[PDB]
């Protein structure tokens, strides 16, 4: 049937875009594979106190993939790097009412958060 | 064989008028188009027996259209996105 | 809420009002069992059944005695494949089909392999068309059946049915074609095509759901073991109560299709060319799946690079369509058809099927085209793969996680 | 526009530039209509102007001016 929580992230898009990969304060997570029909790019911008101040995403995938990654991008803003690390796939799925067949989307979105954070952390010595 | 021509033009008008009453966009647009196209396609038939066969078929289809228009009104639904 | 445009006729069709009109008397006053031999309710129901049988026969060039009513082309496919295989099982254990057949043909063959039969699943070329010489080479001395579908349900590509019948006839191998997507849309003649068995679905041709038929050639006689046990209805080949209203609807749909086929083909051809050319002239990286030279125009399967299929369907919220991406097709499996014609996996996640049928309008096509162009652009602007390609990156060079 | 929306209908229905649709013109003699066209034309006028045109009136509407006259005289 129609899923209003998921479609909203496409019809009312937010944080779609790119940050500057060369910045020491930007972490970039790129997860998934074209052949698996789901690729998520998630970028975070961290201030000099460790607070995530901005984030952007681009996703190739079904509507639930776009919603999972879009929600993750909203949710990291305002969280410390350590706080963002505690966002779980299950929180994302719950918020979006994902069915079991789409829980893999919320897990890839969690993988994307953690890849972006690991990219940022590697840049800080 | 009783003025085919008067039967024909009367049937043409009746069939178009009744097919405009279809509630469903896809039956309505198809019936109007098909009727226009069929009468035009058959305009130059000259054998009186073949004309009469086509006329009798049109009368039968006019009955179909009247009945289907009325049972699509009893069980109608919302319009399509493109009707707005 | 306003309803979406129906652009999914390969999935099922609406009923032709002429078909519902023919059925309605059997749903109201003519409710007799056509097997009731002692009264007028039975006699008039039997007579309607037999009239429908002739209507089906006339469309395909058959004798009415060769038409067996079934509950759908799924059942017809099971009867043809399992019935023939089981009948000649003492002398013949090999059957040939193709990798792009509908799932009921493929799964009937799989069930037979578990029964000890050998099945060759022929590959297709990137056109979607089998190689006739490879078919010839695969026929064995113990081959009982070849089954190759007339029009593909996913990509619309036409197999060389007449040429396959020549091959099979000349080697006394029975030839079955699943014609579910071709009946009443392209010419079918069982004698000119040398067809031995054929599957027919009522709901793919503006007829009601729950009914179909199987043509079983009677000269030379083709023998098949019945699958449904019972009192011997349908000459012992399909026991059960023949559903008078449904078979009336099937015969009426076949009669209408016989009269309308040429008009529909001309009109759908023009709408199909319009949809394909208008999309391809407005968007880069759009590919048609299947050879346009051997293709039924009402089934158009396009891949939109760098956009996932399900997301595009979601984006096209007021259009009813379907896609080859795995989460949309019962939610199980990716498109085996696209894989068989050699589509890259990512592009097969990017395919959409557009259906144009008897009732489709030019404005419905124009609306669909416009929305398709707008939303592919929008989803590309959301796509990390499009972003990478626009920055000159070769996706084939990336090491994916 | 004015009552010559009548002229727009005739031209659309008969495939005739608005320049050719003169008040004196006969649908058949002057504008190439046949009798299937004129059935459709009368229905087009019924639709555009929310009026019912019965057979004995339709048979008189054979020129552009007759169509203008009829519509002006029925609200
Ligand atoms: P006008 O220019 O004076 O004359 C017009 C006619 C056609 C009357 C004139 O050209 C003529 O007399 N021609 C002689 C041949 C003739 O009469 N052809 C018409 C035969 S009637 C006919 O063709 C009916 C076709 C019915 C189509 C119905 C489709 C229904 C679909 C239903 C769907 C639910
Ligand atoms: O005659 C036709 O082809 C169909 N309709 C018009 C179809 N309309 C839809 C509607 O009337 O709501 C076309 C549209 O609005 O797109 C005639 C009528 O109005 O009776
Ligand atoms: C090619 C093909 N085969 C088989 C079927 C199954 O037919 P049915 O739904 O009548 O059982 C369909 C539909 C089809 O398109």
């Amino acid at each position: 049937a129609l899923h209003t929580q998921v479609v909203d992230h496409y019809e009312n898009p937010r944080n779609v875009g790119s940050l500057d990969k060369t910045s020491k304060n930007v972490g970039t997570g790129l997860v998934g594979a074209p052949a698996c029909g789901d690729v998520m790019k998630l970028q975070i911008q961290v201030d000099e106190k460790g607070k995530i101040v901005d984030a952007r995403f681009k996703t190739f995938g079904c509507g639930s993939a776009i919603a999972s990654s879009s929600l993750a991008t909203e949710w990291v803003k305002g969280k410390t790097v350590e706080e963002a690390l505690t966002i779980k796939n299950t929180d994302i799925a719950k918020e979006l009412c994902l069915p079991p067949v789409k829980l893999h989307c919320s897990m890839l979105a969690e993988d994307a958060i953690k890849a972006a954070l690991a990219d940022y952390k590697l840049k800080q010595e | 064989a009783a003025s085919s021509r008067a039967q024909v033009l009367a049937l043409y008008r009746a069939m178009l008028r009744e097919s405009k009453r279809f509630s469903a966009y896809n039956y309505r647009t198809y019936a109007v188009r098909r009727i226009r196209d069929a009468f035009r396609e058959n305009k130059n038939v000259k054998d009186p027996v073949e004309i009469q066969t086509l006329v009798n078929k049109a009368k039968r289809d006019l009955g179909v259209i009247r009945r289907q228009v009325h049972i699509g009104q009893l069980y109608s639904t919302d319009k399509l996105i493109i009707e707005n | 809420s306003l309803r979406p445009l129906y652009m999914d006729v390969q999935a099922t069709t609406p009923l032709d009002p002429r078909v519902l009109d023919a059925m309605l008397p059997y749903l109201i006053n003519y409710y007799g069992n056509p097997h009731s031999r002692t009264h007028a309710y039975g006699w008039e129901s039997e007579a309607a059944m037999e009239r429908a049988r002739q209507q089906v026969a006339s469309l395909i060039g058959a004798d009415p005695r060769e038409i067996i009513f079934t509950s759908g082309a799924t059942e017809s496919n099971n009867i043809a494949i399992k019935g023939v295989a089981r009948f000649y099982r003492s002398r013949k254990k090999h059957l040939i089909t193709t990798q792009t057949e509908h799932k009921c043909v493929l799964d009937s063959c799989r069930s037979l392999e578990a029964e000890g039969f050998q099945v060759t699943y022929l590959p297709v070329q990137k056109s979607g068309i089998i190689d006739l010489k490879e078919l010839e080479a695969a026929i064995q001395p113990d081959t009982s059946l070849v089954s190759v579908m007339t029009v593909n349900n996913e990509i619309g590509v036409k197999q060389p049915i007449a040429e396959i019948g020549r091959i099979c006839s000349s080697r006394k191998v029975y030839f079955h074609t699943d014609a579910a997507q071709a009946v009443g849309k392209i010419p079918l003649d069982v004698n000119d095509m040398k067809i031995d068995l054929m599957s027919i679905s009522g709901h793919k041709i503006y007829g009601p759901k729950g009914v179909g038929a199987i043509y079983i050639r009677r000269r030379p006689r083709v023998r098949v073991e019945a699958l449904q046990s019972g009192g011997g209805q349908e000459r012992g080949m399909r026991s059960g109560t023949v559903p008078t209203p449904l078979v009336v609807g099937l015969g009426a749909a076949c009669e209408v299709a016989q009269q309308e086929m040429e008009y529909d083909h001309k009109r759908i051809s023009k709408l199909s060319e319009r949809l394909i050319q208008n999309i391809m002239k407005s968007l880069p990286d759009v590919v048609m799946n299947g050879d346009p030279k051997h293709h039924y125009p009402g089934c158009i399967n396009l891949s939109f690079a760098y956009v996932e299929g399900e997301s595009l369907l979601m984006a096209l919220k007021d259009v009813a369509l379907s896609s080859g991406s795995a989460c949309t097709s019962a939610s199980l499996e990716p498109s085996y058809v696209l894989r068989a014609i050699g589509t890259d996996e990512d592009l097969a996640h990017s395919s959409i099927r557009f259906g144009i049928g008897r009732f489709t309008t030019e404005e419905e096509v124009d609306y669909t085209v416009e929305k398709c162009i707008q939303h592919v652009k929008r989803l590309r602007e959301m796509s990390p793969l499009w972003e990478m390609v626009q920055d000159g990156i070769d996706l084939k060079s990336i090491k994916w996680t | 526009t004015i009552e010559e929306r009548v002229k727009k209908i005739i031209g659309e229905q008969l495939g005739v530039k608005q320049e050719e649709v003169t008040n004196n013109a006969s649908f058949v003699e002057d504008l190439g209509a046949d009798s299937l066209d004129t059935v459709e034309l009368v229905m087009a006028l019924e639709e555009e102007f929310d009026t019912e045109i019965p057979d004995e009136e339709a048979e008189k509407i054979t020129t552009v001016q007759a169509a203008i006259d009829y519509i002006n005289g029925h609200q």
